[PDB]
């Protein structure tokens, strides 16, 4: 039994998706600052 | 083991899709601005000159 | 349709769970369990996957079903791929042809059946009727009545109608096709009158009947006539479809089927990982390597001879572990001497068993359902027949061996080997028996008696290994302790066992031997000690079964002796051919009954099998009965 797998690997994976999303939506928030800025 | 490997195999390509979507979402924000800023400022250049010359003209009419 | 790989299904015991698990895991095989409690909860198949499976079922079934109506089949093999779409498509046109034609054929038969039957009454009524349902001025009511009915029907009609009706009849056979004719307005009374009698207006039911009697009659000639011919065509097409397409039907069918199971296998493992068996999905790359070896414990779906053949099958039951003592496997070599030796016959017994053996191992078409024996053709279950083709050869060897046990046995009659009695006689060898007479007979009596005892000794040895090595202490204590009694048994036995040859090499030896017996039964306490009585009962039984196997055995040889040789009066010569009146007869009867004798070997064995002398069954208890284990 390698047990660990079913409760943990499946978490690791989730948190790899998670982190991607974070920096990502930020690149857009970065572009928002600029979006305001150019009109300003 | 290999079982959970398939669970791995699923996640990595998704990480990249979050990014591709994202990339487009920053760029577009950037590009929405690019045209908009340029297009108003033109109009405000325009407008300011006319709102000048026609006065000076009307002044010439004095 | 899952991610690429061919699904593999195995189930087996706990030991094979492990061996199997290792064999799938290392290569780059995927989604393996038992290897964690449910990370296949993270391999839960999609609804889409369930659907694909669902489609496969429609196709799979459709092939079977269609094959059925068509009247031909297909049988399960080893899985193979085609693509679902191809198979469905393949299944469809044929299913449509066969189905349409099958109905048509059925209809045709019916058309013929009714039309011929109806042909005569409609004709009789028509001949009488000279057209009257044509008319509304007169109305006619046909009805059939037997002449049993005729005075009564006539009275009811008479009572209502008077003479204001015409009752005419011309016979149909066993009765007369009859008409009551009435005027318009009289119709209501006319039907009611027949009904009261119990007869009623008769014509064919439904649309055809309504037609004039004359018209209906014409049609009946035509339908009856038309239908067999027409039937031939519909039947022909069907036959033809079955003939050509059968392989095809099967190939789609097999293909589909392999998917239906395969898909299911995936779903269950997905879902909740089962237990001691083993799942996985195995790639195309991986797939052979894992399968070739199998260690003999599981069940899969992918994607000299006398001693070996049944013995080979016991090997599979050796391999399973689920307990702490040796697995049950001795039985086939315990069986064999007696199996051959049941037949220990004489002239008509052992030495005639041959005719059967070459028939069965070979092919015999002599028989009303048996043709080629390789093909298991039977009025009894066919399926059951195919498997024991292997057996036909091992039985043929038995038939050969029993014949041999005719000349060793026949030592103590005629022949040479331990006795000197004529190597061969002149008239009928085994005219009468040395063994019928007491001294020879007696030796045979004592001979069976020992053999039951021997099977008991083997069992208690196993018993002590069982409770010892399974750590079933109550049982351990029992297997060693029970042996304590025995010396005293031998003591008592001797004064009757040789009578004069022994009895006094031991004596009141019993008094201390009986104490030795009970010592540790009592050490476990055991609030139910008397119960050892029944362990003693088996011994007498073992003896009895062998004894009977012998005595009924002996009896068999002796029927050839009172059936061909000597009996009548004090025993005379011409009895040879007086008995031949009987002689041909005794042979077949004898054959039937000796089959009864061989179930006694097994009856003996059954004593031993569930008596916990290295066994898992104990009136059930997880493991398949022994019943299933020994048969081939």
């Amino acid at each position: 039994g390698l047990i660990k797998s079913l409760a943990e690997k499946e978490k690791q994976l989730l948190e790899r998706l998670e982190a991607a999303k974070k920096e990502a939506e930020e690149r857009v928030k970065r572009a928002e600052a600029e979006a305001k800025a150019l009109l300003e | 083991s290999k079982l959970e490997a398939i669970l791995s195999q699923e996640v990595e390509a998704e990480i990249q899709a979050l990014l591709q979507e994202a990339e487009a979402k920053a760029e577009a924000v950037k590009r929405e601005a690019e045209e908009k800023a340029k297009a108003l400022l033109q109009a405000r250049e325009r407008a300011l000159e006319a709102q000048y010359r026609a006065a000076l003209r009307r002044a010439e009419s004095a | 349709m899952i991610a690429p790989m061919e699904k593999l299904v195995l189930a087996g015991p706990k030991g094979r769970a492990k061996e199997l698990l290792q064999s799938l895991q290392q290569a780059g095989v995927v989604h393996l369990e038992t290897l964690r409690p449910e990370a296949l909860s993270a391999y839960q198949l999609s609804p889409e996957e369930r659907a694909e499976l669902r489609r496969w079922e429609a196709v799979s079934a459709g092939a079977e079903h269609t094959l059925s109506l068509l009247g031909l089949e297909a049988e399960p093999a080893r899985p193979f791929p085609e693509g679902l779409e191809a198979a469905e498509k393949a299944l469809s046109p044929i299913q449509a042809h066969a189905e349409g034609l099958t109905r048509q054929k059925q209809e045709l038969e019916e058309e013929l059946a009714l039309a011929q039957a109806y042909l005569e009454p409609l004709e009789r009524l028509a001949a009488l009727a000279h057209g009257l349902d044509k008319s509304p001025f007169l109305r006619v009511i046909p009805f059939l009545l037997t002449e049993k009915e005729l005075p009564l029907v006539e009275e009811a009609l008479r009572k209502a109608l008077e003479d204001r009706y015409l009752l005419a009849h011309e016979a149909y056979a066993g009765g007369v096709a009859a008409l009551v004719v009435v005027h318009r307005k009289e119709v209501d009374q006319a039907k009611a009158a027949l009904s009261r009698a119990g007869v009623a207006e008769l014509r064919l039911p439904g649309a055809l009947g309504e037609l004039p009697l004359s018209e209906a009659a014409r049609r009946l000639k035509e339908r009856a006539e038309a239908a067999p011919r027409e039937l031939s065509e519909v039947r022909q097409h069907l036959a033809k479809l079955a003939r050509e397409s059968a392989s095809t039907l099967q190939s789609l069918w097999t293909r589909a089927q392999d998917e239906v199971a395969r898909l299911k296998a995936l779903e269950e493992l997905a879902s909740g990982r089962f237990g001691f068996a083993l799942l996985g999905y195995v790639p195309v790359k991986a797939k052979p390597k894992v399968e070739e070896a199998l260690a003999r414990h599981k069940e899969s779906v992918v994607y000299n001879p006398p001693w070996a053949k049944p013995f080979e099958l016991l090997v599979s039951f050796l391999n399973t572990p689920k307990y702490g003592t040796f697995d049950p496997t001795p039985v086939v070599p315990v069986f064999f001497p007696f199996w051959f030796g049941m037949i220990v016959g004489d002239i008509g017994y052992a030495l005639l068993f041959y005719l059967v053996g070459r028939w069965l191992s070979g092919y015999v078409k002599r028989n009303e359902p048996l043709v080629i024996d390789l093909f298991a053709l039977k009025l009894k279950p066919q399926v059951i027949g195919k498997l024991v083709h292997i057996l036909n050869w091992m039985v043929f060897w038995t038939v050969v061996w029993g014949v041999i046990y005719g000349e060793f046995f026949g030592t103590f009659l005629e022949h040479l080997g331990v006795f000197g009695t004529p190597e061969h006689p002149g008239l009928i060898p085994i005219l009468i028996h040395r063994i019928d007479t007491a001294k020879t007979a007696n030796l045979l009596i004592l001979l069976s008696v020992a053999f039951g005892v021997v099977l008991v000794f083997f069992g208690l040895a196993l018993r002590a290994y069982l409770g010892l090595k399974h750590r079933h202490m109550a049982h351990f204590w029992e297997g060693v302790g029970y042996l304590g009694g025995l010396v005293g048994v031998l003591a008592l036995a001797a004064s009757y066992l040789g009578n004069l040859q022994a009895g006094w090499l031991q004596g009141l030896m019993y008094l201390g031997f009986g104490v030795f017996l009970l010592a540790v039964l009592m050490s476990r306490i055991w609030l139910m000690i008397p119960e050892i009585f029944t362990q003693a009962g088996h011994i007498l039984s073992h003896i009895r079964i062998y004894a009977v196997g012998a005595a009924g055995g002996i009896l068999a040889g002796l029927l050839t002796d009172v059936g061909f040789a000597l009996a009548e009066r004090l025993g005379l010569l011409g009895v040879l051919l007086g008995l031949l009146v009987a002689g041909v007869l005794h042979l077949l009867i004898l054959l039937l009954t000796t089959l009864g004798h061989m179930l006694q070997p097994i009856r003996l064995l059954w004593v031993e099998f569930f008596t916990k002398f290295g066994f898992y069954e104990e009136n059930g208890r997880p493991y398949r009965p022994f019943k299933s284990v020994r048969e081939a």
